[PDB]
Order: structure tokens, then C-alpha cells, then sequence
């Protein structure tokens, strides 16, 4: 009764480690099924808060979407004014992900 | 008796690494695995190793940010203007989780601000009078 | 660790106040207290020239003799 | 393997996004997400001059050391 | 009873030398705890006069702040007058530390 | 197998089909399929530039690390 | 220890008289009899030109072969 | 054995037909059917240029495998 | 023993007759039947060219192969 008892201890610990996954403070994770995503509340994709969550190992996949404001800078480019005066303008935009689910779906594959 | 010896060995390392000292000009930010936990004040605090982590943020040192560029004035003249901006930081809950790269992002805002302001005044004013 | 290219652009933007070089690594502490790290791709003939022209601070370190 | 010469011609066309240099092996990923590798035949001083003028991204690699 | 008595005597002397720390005449010392500073009189940081003081060895840290008047000289620089006349002026300024506590805080690390 | 200077003059007239260089020994591939080997006496800074002047095809090789 | 950048500006300010080069260390002597040290970050070809062009005295040292 | 300075005085007159190149040693074989040897003390960038500009035939040899 | 800066001043006045180069140590014999030793801190490319212009007799030595 030594091999049987020792065997179960080793398999359970490694299985649990794969299942546990944490969500950082400035990050949000969306658990995903085989091809679909997990829903709740009348087909409302669920986003994870910054806490511990459990996923069936090797069946569920998590996509981590940052929630901090992202900065996008634009290089020099030519624009035509009302008097045909060509201008060279450098500008940047600041945006934040509002709907983590929608962004991941619209921008398929969570690509910046 | 051998099992008792093993337990003692693991706990000291947890406490040893757990103990940490934070400088006076820094303010540790203890954070749970995913969630933030609390802001620790200067001195020697303890954090359970492998459970929570501390992030020291320089809340006292005064940094500087010089913003320059060849801006356009209000009289269709060009002026090479340079400015120096001395600043500090505040509670890291905002500074760390409000905007990505707050220091650099602010610099771009400063360039937009500096360009706009210079645009309003004329070259001659900006050189002598506008300075103040 | 940051990229060498952006570091050059950053250096070209007058955004560094202190620079230290050890071997092939580049440990930097800029004016705004921020830090990063980068490694030189290969030997450059004129990199040092542009650096001193813009009045950038640079510091070298002695060699570590083994015991 | 992609010949060293073709990389130069492709650089002139501005069809590469970034590249990683290590030793004399040139691993590179282009604008069309195509990964290939060439080898530097000999030292080329103006290469870095040309690359920067072309605005192509270049990143260095830490000094390899066998632990 | 020779090793025990002789052992205690020698260690006491070295401990006292480490504990004692003096403040020079043209200097002022502010004793500091691990991360904080020592307070008294409704949280008013205390600065030490030029006399003998005792500090728990290895627990307290002392910062020596000079009280002498400091001289700062300005090199040649270009200034614009009211008539746009560029001038070259060489000037020096003299200042003294008024609040040793404040200077240590403002100029973090007590650096002139 | 052939003089180093000869290689230069025949290159000046575009008599090399392709130029693949390894170490300090280079074999030539003439337009008429002839083959021979040349030697490099000392490092030449403009040799690579000279080949690129007449659109000569250059090719690199991997490093031969001892097994 | 002195910084390379601050050393170079002081060199151009005509405030150095002697320099002993032994490896990467330099014993710098000002005109007021003071002493300090400095280390060059990387290979600076124009260093010799700058020093000699400002009437400075350089010195070389033999290698310390182990006895 | 001929001194390096004197070696330049003869090549500058185009009186040498072929010279051996290896390492820094040079075995000269000039136009009078005489042969001798000379050594190059340092690295000089105008050696090959003087040869090619003067249009003198010069070939080197491959290295020797260690014992 | 003389400084390297001083040695250059001597050559510029057409006063050095023969010179020897062994690594980074140099032996000199001026026209006054005198001898001394100098040392080159860093490699200089115009040194050899400048030397030849003044017609300074340069000599080389064979390498010391350990038996």
C-alpha cells in the first residue's frame, strides 16, 4: 500500500498548479473554451478581476488584456489644409480598453 | 522526529526572505497576488514570501523634465525654445495604474502644451517679455 | 530591457542625464530617474562621437581582476 | 537560408520591420511576418550607417557566456 | 572565572565606542531610525547640537548636515536686457541651511 | 590557385557569376563555368564595396564551430 | 575616479598636463598639482588627436609580465 | 633583410614584380631575378592601395595547419 | 626614457634616423648617436604615414616563436 498512496500525491499537486492562474492588478484575463468563450448572465462574456481563478488544465485558455491607458504616437505625415498649405504634424492618442470582451472579439486575437 | 526537523527548515527561509527594508525616499506598495493590499510607510516591514510583493516608489525625490523643440510663433516666425520643468510624484496607486509610462506620456503632453502656448504669442514677445 | 534602436532615438532626443557602460551592457539612469538596460549590437565607430556632441554624461568602469 | 545580398536589396525596399543581431548570425523578421536567416560574411562599417538612415529597427543581443 | 569576566569587559568597550557619535561645531547631526527620523515635541524632528550623543549601535543612522554658509558661483551666461542687449555677467550667491530637517527631506540624501 | 590581384581585375569586368565567401579562402564562379581558388593577402576595406559597385552577388556562410 | 565626459571637457579647458596610459587607467594631473583617475568607456579614435592637439603630455607603459 | 623604409622607396618606383604575403612577413622577388625578405611592423591601410594603384602583381599564401 | 608626446616633437623636426617597432615598444636612434625608448599608448594610423613623409628609417623584426 506504498506505491498507491505515494502515486496520488504527486499527480494532484502538479494538476492544481496548472489550473491556478492569477490576474495582475493592471491586467484582466478572459477564460476561453475550446473554440468559444465562457458566458453567463444571458450570454455576457465574463472578465476576471485581479484575483485568483481556477481553470480546468489543458481545456481552458486565458487571454490577458491590459486595462491601462495605451499611448499611440503618429509619425510625421503630410496633410492638406483649406488653402492647400501642406503641413507636417506629429500627434499621439491615448485610449483605454472599455469592453475587454468586445475588443478581443472585434480585434480578433487581442493584438495591439 | 525527522519530520519535525524538515518543517523548521522551510519556515525560516519564508520569514528570512519575507523581511525587507524600504528606503526613506521610497514608499513600498505591498500587493496581493492579483490585488493590491496596502501602502507601507518607511521603515522595516514584513511581507510573506511568495504571497505578496512590495514595489518601492520614489515619493520624495524631485525629478526634472526639460521640454524643447522648434515651435511656431503667432507672427509666422520660428523660435527655438527650451524649457525646464521640475516635478515630483504622489500616491503610487494612481501613478502606477492610471496611464502607461506616465513620465514619458506627460512629456508628449508637455510638447503639445509648449507648442500651443508659443503659437499664441509672437516671436518678439517670447524672446524678452513672454518669458515670465 | 529596452531596444537599442529606441535607445538611439531616445539618445537623439536628449533624454539621458547619466550613462554607464560595462562590457557590452548599457545600464542607464536618465534625468527623470527612470532606468532601463540595453546591449550594444556590435562595435560602432561614431556612436561615441554623437554622444559627446550633445553633452551627455558617460562613465566607464575598471576591470574585475579574479582572486 | 536567405542570401546576405538579398537582405541588402530588401532593406533598400523598406520591407523589413525589425531584426535581431547575434554574433555573425542575422536572424530577422520582416514586415510580411516572414522569418529567415543570413550570415554576415565580413565586417561592414557603413552597414549601421545605412540601416539607421533607412529607419529600420535594430536591437542588440547580450554577450553570450557559457555558465 | 577568568574567561567569563575578561570576555564581558572587552566587548563592552567596543560597543560603547560604536554607540557614541559626536556632532562637529560646523556640523549638525539628525539621528535617524531604520527608515524614520527620531521625533519629539509633537512630531518635530530633533537635530543635535555640537556635543556628545549615544546611539544604539547598528540601529540608528546619522546624517551630518553642515551649518556653515555655502558659496555658489555662476559662470558666464547670456541674458537679454530690455533693449535686447546681450550681456555677460559673473555672479555668486551665498546661502545657509535654515531648516536642517527640511533640507534633508527636500534634498533627499542630504546632498548640497 | 590564382593571384589575388587577378581576381580584382576580372571582377572589374564582371567576370564572376556569384561570390560566396568563407574564412580567408574564396572560390570563383566565372561566367564560363570555370572554377579556381584565390587568397586574400590582408584585409581590404573597399573589397566588399567594390563587389557591390558592379551589382556582384554576395553570399554569406554559417560559422564552423568545432564538434 | 572621474567621469569620462567631465574629464574630456576639463581636458579641452586646458587644465591637464600629464597623462599615463596603462591599460584603461589614467593618472590625471591638473595644473594645480591635484591627482585623480579616469577610465575610458570604449575605443575613442579621436582621443589621441584631441589630447595632442591641445599640447598635452601623454605617456605609455610596458606590460607587467608575471614574474 | 631590407628595412621597411627602403622597401617603400623601391615599390614606389615600380621595380618589383611579385611579393609574398603572409602574417606580417614579406618575401620580395623583384624584377632583377633577386629575392630577399622584409617585414611589416604595424598595420597600414595604404599598402594594398599603393600596390593596386601602381598596378603591381601581388599574391599571398594560405596558412599552415598546426603540428 | 622619454615620453611619447616628446618623441613625436623630435620626429617633426627631422631629427630621428632609425626606429624599431616591437609590439607597443619602440627603440629610436637619432642623428646624434643617442638612444632611448618610448611607448605607443594607442594605435595611430597617421603615425607611420607621418614617419615616412619625414624619411625616418623604419625597420622590422621576425616573430619570437617559442621553441
Amino acid at each position: 500500500m506504498r506505491k498507491s498512496v505515494i502515486a496520488i500525491i504527486i499527480i494532484v499537486l502538479v494538476v492544481l498548479y496548472m489550473s491556478v492562474f492569477v490576474v495582475k492588478e493592471g491586467e484582466r484575463g478572459i477564460t476561453l473554451r475550446f473554440g468559444k468563450v465562457l458566458r453567463d448572465d444571458d450570454n455576457k462574456p465574463l472578465v476576471y478581476e485581479p484575483g485568483l481563478h481556477f481553470k480546468i488544465p489543458f481545456i481552458e485558455t486565458v487571454k490577458m488584456l491590459d486595462a491601462r491607458i495605451q499611448t499611440m504616437d503618429n509619425q510625421a505625415d503630410r496633410f492638406v489644409t483649406k488653402e492647400k498649405k501642406d503641413l507636417i504634424v506629429d500627434s499621439y492618442i491615448k485610449w483605454r480598453i472599455s469592453d475587454f470582451s468586445r475588443y478581443y472579439l472585434a480585434t480578433g486575437g487581442g493584438d495591439i | 522526529r525527522v519530520v519535525t526537523i524538515a518543517a523548521a527548515a522551510i519556515v525560516i527561509i519564508w520569514a528570512a526572505s519575507g523581511f525587507y527594508t524600504i528606503k526613506e525616499a521610497e514608499r513600498g506598495v505591498v500587493t496581493r497576488f492579483g490585488k493590491f493590499s496596502h501602502l507601507v510607510e518607511p521603515g522595516l516591514n514584513w511581507k510573506p514570501t511568495f504571497i505578496d510583493e512590495v514595489k518601492p516608489v520614489n515619493v520624495e525625490a524631485v525629478r526634472e523634465l526639460a521640454a524643447s523643440g522648434v515651435m511656431l510663433t503667432s507672427d509666422e516666425n520660428v523660435v527655438r525654445v527650451e524649457m525646464n520643468v521640475q516635478y515630483r510624484v504622489t500616491n503610487p496607486e494612481k501613478y502606477l495604474y492610471s496611464v502607461t509610462s506616465p513620465d514619458d506620456s506627460l512629456r508628449q503632453a508637455t510638447d503639445s502644451a509648449l507648442r500651443g502656448v508659443i503659437g499664441k504669442y509672437t516671436m518678439d514677445r517670447i524672446l524678452t517679455e513672454g518669458r515670465t | 530591457k529596452v531596444d537599442y534602436s529606441t535607445f538611439l532615438q531616445e539618445v537623439n532626443n536628449d533624454q539621458v542625464r547619466e550613462a554607464r557602460i560595462n562590457g557590452r551592457e548599457i545600464n542607464v539612469t536618465k534625468k527623470d530617474s527612470n532606468r532601463y538596460t540595453t546591449y550594444i549590437p556590435v562595435q560602432d565607430p561614431k556612436l561615441l562621437d554623437n554622444l559627446l556632441t550633445k553633452n551627455v554624461k558617460v562613465v566607464g568602469e575598471p576591470p574585475e581582476e579574479p582572486s
